[PDB]
This record gives C-alpha cells, sequence and structure tokens, in this order.
RNA sequence: CCCUAUAACUUAAUCU
RNA sequence: AGAUUAAGUUAU
C-alpha cells in the first residue's frame, strides 16, 4: 500500500488496486506490432504494467486508470527525455517517473487513462465475433452507447435485421473524431520537438491521449517525422461506421449548433475537402486529389476516391449528381449534362461541350435522350414518404403501381404426377417453388433495400494490397477496345430502356446507328460523361421466398459502349477452363467433374468451404465495385489513355453504380451497388467475390500470434505481408508472386459471381493461416456492412461427397461406366415446380412445347443415381409424361434414357 | 392434401387476377397476402382457413353463380 | 429497312426532345442558371428549385399529419397550396375524407398534387 | 376465364373441406358474404339472408353457423336499411327481402 | 405501360 | 462438321 501513495502521487486520486499487492497485472490486449521478430495487428498478452482503478466521492468506479510500466533503466531514461520535450502538448497522457523498493526498479506511471485503447476499439469491430464480443459491448456500455440490456434483444449486431445499431455506433463518432484531432496535435509536437517515430494505435486511449515513448527517437527540432500510415489505415474502417465526422456537417463544428446551411446551386466542395483533409489527415504523406480526374494510375484513383467517400458524407446530398448547362441548339433553349459531381471521384467536367449548335445529329440524339437532365427538368417535384432514398422528380402525374400476377397451373402434368404416387403426406419430394403474386407495393418496397448500401470507407493500404494479388487472378485473359464491327450481341430483341423503350427494342438502335456513328459514341464516352437512367422491372419469375425480384434494365446508349469496352475481356473469360472464375464452363459433358477436380487440386489436408453474400447487389460498396471496374479495365493499357481510361470508369460510375433510378414513372437516386442488367455484372461480381476473399486470408495471416507460427517460412510470409501492406508503398511485386502462390497452394478457389467454393488446408486453417468462416464474417462485417450467418454457410470435411451447394446444384459421386465421376443434380421440388406451374396460359397446352419437359428431364437426369427413390422417381415422372404428350400429340429417344445419359459423359 | 391447398390457392387467386380484383388496391393486396401465407403453409389447418378467406372474395361478388359451376 | 425506322425514331426523339421544353418555362430556370458563378447548377436542385407542382406520396395516415396537414404546407423551401388528393386506386379523395378514424377505407399511399404559392 | 372457373370448382370439390362446402352450397341458395370473412373474433362478419328457410338452415336463436364456425349474431338490417332486432323476425315477420346480418366468431 | 445483363444447353427450320 | 434464324430450359 505503500506503493500505491506514490502511484496515487500530487494528483489527488482515490486508487483501488486492479491487480494484487505491487505485482504486474497481465491482461490481454490488441496490439498493432512490428518488430524482427513478430508483425502483426493481434491480440497479445501484456504482463508489463500494474493498473490501479481510480474511484469517485461515492466509491463508484471511474473510467480512469493509473497504469504503471515497469521496464528496463535505459528506458526510463529515454521516456523521461522525450515526456520532457512533449511535456507541454495536451495530446500527451500526464506521466509521473519515480523509483521504488521492490527488491530500487524504475516506474513509469501514466495517470487517468482509459481502461481500453483505440487498438481495442478497432480490433473490437474488424474482427468481430458474436458469442465473443466482450471488448465491444464494454467499450459500448462504458461510453453511454447503449445500455446493457440492449443485447439481450437478439441480433442486436445485425446491420440487417437490427438497423438501429448503426445509431448506436455513430455514439462512439465524436470519440473518433477526438482522437483523430489528437493525434494531430501530438503530431505537430513531435513535429516541433524534433522528435521520430511510429504513431501505433495501442499508444492512443479512447480519451486520445498518447503514450509509450519508449521507441521514440530524438533530432534536431523542426525536423520531426512521425509515421502514421499503419495509424490512420487501420482506423479508416471505423470512420465511417461510427460516423466520426458528422460534427463537420454543423455549425463551428459543434454537435449542439444547427446543421450549415449550404447553397443549392453548390457544387464543387474541392476547398471544403482540402480543408477536411489538412485538419484531419494533415501527416499522411501521400499526395490527395479531391477531384480524382488529376489521379496518375489507378492506385491513386482508389487512394483519393477512398478520401472523398469518407468526406463526402460532410456535403449536402443535392449537390451530388449530374451537372447541368443551358445550350442553345438550333436557336432554342435546351438543358443537358456538362458534368457529373460524384461522391467517390469528385468533379468531372465534360471536355467536348457545345454551347451552340444549328442542328442535331442521330449520335447527340441519342446522347441527349438518354440525358436524365431533360426528363429531371420537365417533371414535377417528388417527396416520395414511402422509401428512404434520394427523390428527384416525377416524371407524369401518376405513380405507377405494378403487381405481379400468379403462376399458371399445369392441371394435366399435377394429376399425372399424382397418378404416379407423388405428393403424399409425409414424403420426402414436396412442392416449394411457387410464382408468388405481388401487390402495387412491391417495387418500391424492393427499391427500398437499398438502404442497406452505405458510404464505407477502406483500409486503403490493406486495399492496395488485395488489388494487386487479385490482379494476379486475371492475368490469363487478353482484353482491350474493339470495333463496333466486332461485339457480338446475343438477344437483339431485348428493351433498350429509358426513354429508348417507347420507340423500339435494342434491334432498332443497333440497325439505326451505323458502325461509325457506334465507334463515335464510344470514342465521345472516352472523353465525355454521359449519365443514363435505369429502368426497374419486376420480375415474374418461380421461387422458394415471397420476397420481389426486380430486374434493372439499363438503357442502350450505356450499354453500346460497354460491349464495345469489355466485350473482348469477358469473352476471354468465358472461353477459359481451368480457371478460377469458371463463368462460361458448362456443366455437361464432364464438365462439372472437371470443375471440381480443378478447384480440389493439390491441397494437402483438403476441406471445403462456401459461404453466402448477405444482399449482394444491394450492400456492396462504392468503394469494391470501383475497384473491380478498375481491376478489369486493366486490360486496356495499349488501346487507351490514361484520361481515356478515366473518362470510361466516370461513365461506369454515372451509369450503373450511383445513377438516376427510373421506378413507376418517378426518378430516384441510387446509392449504389449493383445494377442488375449492367453488361459485365456477373464478372464484376466474381472480382469482388475474389476481392473479399483475398482480403480474409490477409486479415487471418495478420491476425495470428507470429510467435505460435511453428513454420518459418509462414512466419516470414507474416513479417513481409505487414511490410508490403504498411510499410512499403511501391508494388512489390515478388511478393505479390509470392502470396498469390500461396494461396493457390491453401487455398483454392472455384468463383462464379457471388458463389464460390474453396478447397483449403485444414491444419492451416485451424492454425490460422488461411482464413476460414469467422475471417469471412469478419470481413463482411466491417468491409460488406453486412452480418453473414454461419446458417447460410457450409464446410464439408469429405470430398468424396462434393460441394453442399453450388450454383443451386448438389454434387453426387456416382459411377459412370467405368469411372467415378461428380455429377450435379438439383432440388427435386425445383423441377417438379416448373413441371406444375408455368407463367404462359400457352405452355400449359403441354402437347404443344414437349421442349420444356424435355429440358426439365435433362436437368433431373442424375436424380436417378440418388439414394432416395422419391428422388429417382422425378426423372421417370418426366420420362413417362414426355412419352404421353409425344403420342397423344401424334424421336422416340425422348423416353429412352441414353438420351439424357448421354449429356453427363465426357464424349462431347 | 396440402398440395391440393396450394394448387387451387394457385387457381383461385388466377381466377381473381382476370375478375379484376387488381382494379381494387385495398382487395388485391389482401387476396396476395392470403395467396403467399397459403402457399408458405406447414400444417394444413392455416392453409384452410386461409383458403376459405381467399374463396369469400370469389363468392362476395356477383359476377361468378354458383349454379352453372 | 434500316433508313426508313431510323429517320422514324429520330422523328420520335425531336418529337420528345422538342416536346419537353415546352413543359417547363424559362423564368425561373434563367434566374437559377444565372445565379450560379459558371452557369453551371446541379440537376437535383432544378426540380426542387424551379418546379410548379409537387407530388406527395404518403403511405400512412401518420406520415400525412406529419407532413400535408391542413391546405397548404411547408416544403423544399416553399408553401404549396393541395390541389387534389388521390389514392392507390386514383380516385379523388376529398380533405375531409383523410382522417384518423376514416384512414382503413381509404386505399393508401394517397399521392397528394399541391403547387407552388 | 370459364374453363380456369371450371377446374377450379373441379379441384375445389376434390377438396371434400366442410368449410369450403358449407361456404359454396350457401352461395348457391343466396347465402353470400358482403366482405372478407375474417379469421379473428374482432372483425365484423356480414352475410345477406336470402329467405327464412335458409335463415332457419343458417342459424338458429342468437347463434350462427357459418364457415364451419360459430357466430354469436349482434346486428341484423333489413332491406330498407330499418335495424332488425332477433325477435323481431320469425316467418309470419318474414313478409312483414334479403336481409344482413353483422356478427362476431365465437 | 412494362419485362435487364451474362453464360450454358435442347429442339426445329435454313445455308455451306 | 460448322454457321444463321426461331422457340424453349437452367444458372447468376
Ligand atoms: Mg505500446
Ligand atoms: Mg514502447
Ligand atoms: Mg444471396
Ligand atoms: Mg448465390
Ligand atoms: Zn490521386
Ligand atoms: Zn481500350
Amino acid at each position: 500500500q505503500s506503493f500505491l501513495n506514490r502511484v496515487c502521487g500530487v494528483s489527488a486520486a482515490r486508487l483501488t488496486p486492479c491487480g494484487t499487492g505491487t505485482s504486474t497485472d497481465v491482461v490481454y490486449r490488441a496490439f498493432d506490432i512490428y518488430n524482427d521478430k513478430v508483425a502483426g495487428f493481434a491480440k497479445f498478452l501484456k504482463t508489463n504494467c500494474c493498473r490501479f482503478q481510480e474511484k469517485d466521492e461515492d466509491d463508484n468506479l471511474i473510467d480512469s486508470y493509473f497504469v504503471v510500466k515497469r521496464h528496463t533503466f535505459s528506458n526510463y531514461q529515454h521516456e523521461e527525455t522525450i515526456y520532457n520535450l512533449l511535456k507541454d502538448c495536451p495530446a500527451v497522457a500526464k506521466h509521473d517517473f519515480f523509483k521504488f523498493r521492490i527488491d530500487m526498479v524504475p516506474h513509469i506511471s501514466r495517470q487517468r487513462l482509459t481502461k481500453y485503447t483505440m487498438a481495442d476499439l478497432v480490433y473490437a469491430l474488424r474482427h468481430f465475433d458474436e458469442g465473443n464480443c466482450d471488448t465491444l459491448k464494454e467499450i459500448l456500455v462504458t461510453y453511454n452507447c447503449c445500455d446493457d440490456d440492449y443485447f439481450n434483444k437478439k441480433d442486436w449486431y445485425d446491420f440487417v435485421e437490427n438497423p438501429d445499431i448503426l445509431r448506436v455506433y455513430a455514439n462512439l463518432g465524436e470519440r473518433v473524431r477526438q482522437a483523430l484531432l489528437k493525434t494531430v496535435q501530438f503530431c505537430d509536437a513531435m513535429r516541433n520537438a524534433g522528435i521520430v517515430g511510429v504513431l501505433t494505435l495501442d499508444n492512443q486511449d479512447l480519451n486520445g491521449n498518447w503514450y509509450d515513448f519508449g521507441d521514440f527517437i530524438q533530432t534536431t527540432p523542426g525536423s520531426g517525422v512521425p509515421v502514421v500510415d499503419s495509424y490512420y489505415s487501420l482506423l479508416m474502417p471505423i470512420l465511417t461506421l461510427t460516423r466520426a465526422l458528422t460534427a463537420e456537417s454543423h455549425v463551428d463544428t459543434d454537435l449542439t449548433k444547427p446543421y450549415i446551411k449550404w447553397d443549392l446551386l453548390k457544387y464543387d466542395f474541392t476547398e471544403e475537402r482540402l480543408k477536411l483533409f489538412d485538419r484531419y489527415f494533415k501527416y499522411w504523406d501521400q499526395t490527395y486529389h479531391p477531384n480524382c480526374v488529376n489521379c496518375l494510375d489507378d492506385r491513386c484513383i482508389l487512394h483519393c476516391a477512398n478520401f472523398n467517400v469518407l468526406f463526402s458524407t460532410v456535403f449536402p446530398p443535392t449537390s451530388f449528381g449530374p451537372l447541368v448547362r443551358k445550350i442553345f441548339v438550333d436557336g432554342v433553349p435546351f438543358v443537358v449534362s456538362t458534368g457529373y459531381h460524384f461522391r467517390e471521384l469528385g468533379v468531372v467536367h465534360n471536355q467536348d461541350v457545345n454551347l451552340h449548335s444549328s442542328r442535331l445529329s442521330f449520335k447527340e440524339l441519342l446522347v441527349y435522350a438518354a440525358d436524365p437532365a431533360m426528363h429531371a427538368a420537365s417533371g414535377n417535384l417528388l417527396l416520395d414518404k414511402r422509401t428512404t432514398c434520394f427523390s428527384v422528380a416525377a416524371l407524369t402525374n401518376n405513380v405507377a403501381f405494378q403487381t405481379v400476377k400468379p403462376g399458371n397451373f399445369n392441371k394435366d402434368f399435377y394429376d399425372f404426377a399424382v397418378s404416379k404416387g407423388f405428393f403424399k403426406e409425409g414424403s420426402s419430394v414436396e412442392l416449394k417453388h411457387f410464382f408468388f403474386a405481388q401487390d402495387g407495393n412491391a417495387a418500391i418496397s424492393d427499391y427500398d433495400y437499398y438502404r442497406y448500401n452505405l458510404p464505407t470507407m477502406c483500409d486503403i493500404r490493406q486495399l492496395l494490397f488485395v488489388v494487386e494479388v487479385v490482379d494476379k487472378y486475371f492475368d490469363c485473359y487478353d482484353g482491350g477496345c474493339i470495333n463496333a464491327n466486332q461485339v457480338i450481341v446475343n438477344n437483339l430483341d431485348k428493351s433498350a430502356g429509358f426513354p429508348f423503350n417507347k420507340w423500339g427494342k435494342a434491334r432498332l438502335y443497333y440497325d439505326s446507328m451505323s458502325y461509325e456513328d457506334q465507334d463515335a459514341l464510344f470514342a465521345y464516352t472516352k472523353r465525355n460523361v454521359i449519365p443514363t437512367i435505369t429502368q426497374m422491372n419486376l420480375k415474374y419469375a418461380i421461387s422458394a421466398k415471397n420476397r420481389a425480384r426486380t430486374v434493372a434494365g439499363v438503357s442502350i446508349c450505356s450499354t453500346m459502349t460497354n460491349r464495345q469496352f469489355h466485350q473482348k475481356l469477358l469473352k476471354s473469360i468465358a472461353a477459359t477452363r481451368g480457371a478460377t472464375v469458371v463463368i462460361g464452363t458448362s456443366k455437361f459433358y464432364g464438365g462439372w467433374h472437371n470443375m471440381l477436380k480443378t478447384v480440389y487440386s493439390d491441397v494437402e489436408n483438403p476441406h471445403l468451404m462456401g459461404w453466402d453474400y448477405p444482399k449482394c447487389d444491394r450492400a456492396m460498396p462504392n468503394m469494391l465495385r470501383i475497384m473491380a471496374s478498375l481491376v478489369l479495365a486493366r486490360k486496356h493499357t495499349t488501346c487507351c489513355s490514361l484520361s481515356h481510361r478515366f473518362y470510361r470508369l466516370a461513365n461506369e460510375c454515372a451509369q450503373v453504380l450511383s445513377e438516376m433510378v427510373m421506378c413507376g414513372g418517378s426518378l430516384y437516386v441510387k446509392p449504389g451497388g449493383t445494377s442488375s442488367g449492367d453488361a459485365t455484372t456477373a464478372y464484376a461480381n466474381s472480382v469482388f467475390n475474389i476481392c473479399q476473399a483475398v482480403t480474409a486470408n490477409v486479415n487471418a495471416l495478420l491476425s495470428t500470434d507470429g510467435n505460435k507460427i511453428a513454420d518459418k517460412y509462414v512466419r516470414n510470409l507474416q513479417h513481409r505481408l505487414y511490410e508490403c501492406l504498411y510499410r512499403n508503398r511501391d508494388v512489390d511485386t515478388d511478393f505479390v508472386n509470392e502470396f498469390y502462390a500461396y494461396l493457390r497452394k491453401h487455398f483454392s478457389m472455384m468463383i462464379l459471381s457471388d458463389d464460390a467454393v474453396v478447397c483449403f488446408n485444414s491444419t492451416y486453417a485451424s492454425q490460422g493461416l488461411v482464413a476460414s468462416i469467422k475471417n469471412f464474417k469478419s470481413v463482411l462485417y466491417y468491409q460488406n456492412n453486412v452480418f453473414m450467418s454461419e446458417a447460410k454457410c457450409w464446410t464439408e470435411t469429405d470430398l468424396t461427397k462434393g460441394p453442399h451447394e453450388f450454383c443451386s446444384q448438389h454434387t453426387m459421386l456416382v459411377k459412370q461406366g467405368d469411372d467415378y465421376v461428380y455429377l450435379p443434380y438439383p432440388d427435386p421440388s425445383r423441377i417438379l415446380g416448373a413441371g406444375c406451374f408455368v407463367d404462359d396460359i400457352v405452355k400449359t397446352d403441354g402437347t404443344l412445347m414437349i421442349e420444356r419437359f424435355v429440358s426439365l428431364a435433362i436437368d433431373a437426369y442424375p436424380l436417378t443415381k440418388h439414394p432416395n427413390q422419391e428422388y429417382a422417381d422425378v426423372f421417370h415422372l418426366y420420362l413417362q409424361y414426355i412419352r404421353k404428350l409425344h403420342d397423344e400429340l401424334t424421336t422416340s429417344r425422348y423416353w429412352e434414357p441414353e438420351f439424357y445419359e448421354a449429356m453427363y459423359t465426357p464424349h462431347t | 392434401k396440402m398440395s391440393d391447398v396450394k394448387c387451387t390457392s394457385v387457381v383461385l387467386l388466377s381466377v381473381l387476377q382476370q375478375l379484376r380484383v387488381e382494379s381494387s388496391s385495398k382487395l388485391w393486396a389482401q387476396c396476395v397476402q392470403l395467396h403467399n401465407d397459403i402457399l408458405l403453409a406447414k400444417d394444413t389447418t392455416e392453409a384452410f382457413e386461409k383458403m376459405v378467406s381467399l374463396l369469400s372474395v370469389l363468392l362476395s361478388m356477383q359476377g361468378a353463380v354458383d349454379i352453372n359451376k | 429497312r434500316s433508313e426508313d425506322k431510323r429517320a422514324k425514331v429520330t422523328s420520335a426523339m425531336q418529337t420528345m426532345l422538342f416536346t419537353m421544353l415546352r413543359k417547363l418555362d424559362n423564368d425561373a430556370l434563367n434566374n437559377i442558371i444565372n445565379n450560379a458563378r459558371d452557369g453551371c447548377v446541379p440537376l437535383n436542385i432544378i426540380p426542387l428549385t424551379t418546379a410548379a407542382k409537387l407530388m406527395v406520396v404518403i403511405p400512412d395516415y401518420n406520415t400525412y399529419k406529419n407532413t400535408c396537414d391542413g391546405t397548404t404546407f411547408t416544403y423544399a423551401s416553399a408553401l404549396w397550396e393541395i390541389q387534389q388528393v388521390v389514392d392507390a386506386d386514383s380516385k379523388i379523395v376529398q380533405l375531409s375524407e383523410i382522417s384518423m378514424d376514416n384512414s382503413p377505407n381509404l386505399a393508401w399511399p394517397l399521392i397528394v398534387t399541391a403547387l407552388r404559392a
């Protein structure tokens, strides 16, 4: 107790021992660490300090802690000198150096710290696991974000089933903003005193005070260099999750004051972004361009768009979108868009604007009709209280309420199927796939699911490494620009989007334009931004859940140029076998077997894993979509310049990422996500899927205790992984090759859009060296803003059983001829529901369209190799009904099972 | 049994659709709610209660004649 | 035919584009655009500051009283007098018909059409 | 149209549920609901009655057998919108036609 | 009014 | 054997 009153000091604080006696306490905390013996951002165990909790006058415990560090004596003298240089900075926690008789040993007492550091909050949110979140609950209850009985609500953490958790995390926001301002003050003190050193998150309180001067080196004053790369980069997802800059939208930066009233005509905000970057990120040493048209490469675009998404949360939502001018064509006033203000890319101005023209060609008619400026400026004002999304205009005087009708019942096949014995009580095969009808409020209710899209900042150094590893997965393909006579449009009798669907299908605009007009329009989009309108339609399809599906038809002005930009690379992806992205690979003629044998390739202790993306089209962040389009456009290094590649990226973001959306005769603003009818949507979803998997492996490897890794090679790989992320700003292509080889050896992926099957090493994942399901849950929590429950994931120990689900198909290993192959089979209720319920009354004929049942029996063939007899009777039911229709109509092979056994054997 | 009540709710909502229930929003909402809840049922008593409530919409308007069929 | 239909869609696009500036009146649009520094404004403020007509789609009565109570209301820093209220079947609803007790008899959402004062 | 109505009543005859058969048989004899038959005892049931033989075939006393359910009658209105009491009506009072009955579920 | 994009497969009818 | 057209089916 005589040690306690020396620790109490002159501060007159009532102290209770958090440990026992005079011994050193043991805590378990998260440290960001980089030695020549360990690296990583991991949870370690700290046996360095004695803690003393502070009591109040009514002896309830306070969040003040006295943390007394025992160490060597040279560190004591060194930290005393550094502290005496920095004692008048108000961002420094107050220190008290003394020596005591524990035998004399020196002690460094840090006064009135919090219980947790900033590293503990950042680890709590970036390695989230429900059922193992005690630091996050203690931080939320301590700083009055919520009460303790908030967590008794089940799914309190889920962003989708409980969107009130954003209000709770946003009560940590001013705490994080004060922490940022104290870091800028401490960096200014280090630069004035001449002190060099790395700022680490575990040396900073939640109050914002800094300590642990034991690695700081003195130089001449005025010339201090603070290293803040790992600090800000590991902090960056918390800045948007807790909404730290919301106080910047108030008057004099005070949450008690009102909101700043901006000018409505103001769009620029470049000086305000530069001031925000100077205030919060002053010592971040990479140059920042507020408008990304001034960027130097694609990594600069990613780096600067990541600051723009944070700073665009401060600005009014009416300032973003198409920037609009008045233009006199044929002496006639006119309204066009001459630019765009992107939340991510800043202000883009069109280069080829014509302030005066006498006539309009067919190309500029197409560009002016696709423009939302003339439709929005001619419409009424709209205030839609049904949805939270931003509403622009009502194009007409009515609100359209489109419904979905139910399915049409094919009664002949149903009583033929109950004639054979199907659909009994307690049977294994039932009906679960129906055409669910919808009412007039279904399109806006499905448009309201864009509220899961939140403005999300990324760990930019982690992302800039992951983009090189993900670009390694696309090195085999060949891409580049093609001419308009090399494009291949498959279905020309499809919709052309709004407003072009008033006058024709896509056949009309592909026939009415020349190849030279199409090439001129494509050359126009490499210099100017054309915003377009995406139309939302309700899908009339068969499903198991009553959720209404919407499709997003993109206008022909966007699709025509995006085919010309991307089609070479997309045809190269879809024509490659044996690769990770298996778009284009058929499941027939032994294709499923070859895909599974490619994914199993040479993994050592193999397990299968497959996960889920909850709300993947809606909740995908804008930075990952921009990242995916940059990865796709990395094939255009010879045909396209840098400025042309930027204008193509800006056209993708103004056309399918944050476009204006017509939904029932009314324009709304899309927050982000993927448009379903984009030209490149499956391939961009494949890029996003591989990105999240690579991020999960990076987060698994870096959060592992490097003392416990028994392989020397994996331990040095973890060291260099930390160095390539945070301690190095060039691309280290040798380590990208090495990490990509490590991933191909231990984490083998089969990716088709959102769907994926990995074959992973089990001993490496149990040691935490490749990712597992918990890593994916964490990465989707802080990057994707969704909680992926483990009920929608699957793992698999036996590889003689296939994947559990891939592309709605299950896998069976069956003896075909003299081999054992992997056959895919669907859910038998899906095939029976496609038989029983249709969408057209002429598909109820049966005697017309035998072809329909022939295709369904092709899909339901491998059910005959199943152990369940009721599963195997589905193919024989389809055979007998095909035979019945084919006989009472009036080629006998359609009820011979050899035509269908031919579809699953390798002889194509 | 339950397959029969699901299939006849599909036919019943299709005939309520072609009888222009969709011209009344407040009626078509309840009809699709009953139809979607019949198609999702797990025990047949719930399905038959909702089936009775959905058939009452058909019989409640004079556009049908129950004598002829 | 790739020129008969091409001239046809050219004429239709001409008709649609020349119909649209007849809808707008340039009395407020020119003082919006000339108040800008470089004659360049966001599109999202054009129907907010220029449009002479407002449509309010209201899902239930509790939003209706908090938004469009009375025959005039304030939105977008303007005052709007209610011209009409139609329902989801597009039947005319009187303003005296929207009540707390009468609300389940109405076909929600209501579309309130208002004009700028 | 008529083909779908025909197959609808064909599979309605196959189900052989007593509540559906009760409602279907009631609609031929003129006993037709005025709104949606509810699944809660709160909501009011509005059933037309076309004659007294249908009246005593459908209800006896104050309770009411409809949709294979019991409903106590709360209110009765004859065609000229005069509120008719339950004891007011009998076969001699039946010329004194079709009248609505408002009930609630037992 | 209105029903997207990509990929695979089957059948039929044509030209080599 | 290849291509063109039309219908249809599955997957995302
Ligand atoms: Mg430390
Ligand atoms: Mg230290
Ligand atoms: Mg999903
Ligand atoms: Mg999927
Ligand atoms: Zn830049
Ligand atoms: Zn190019």
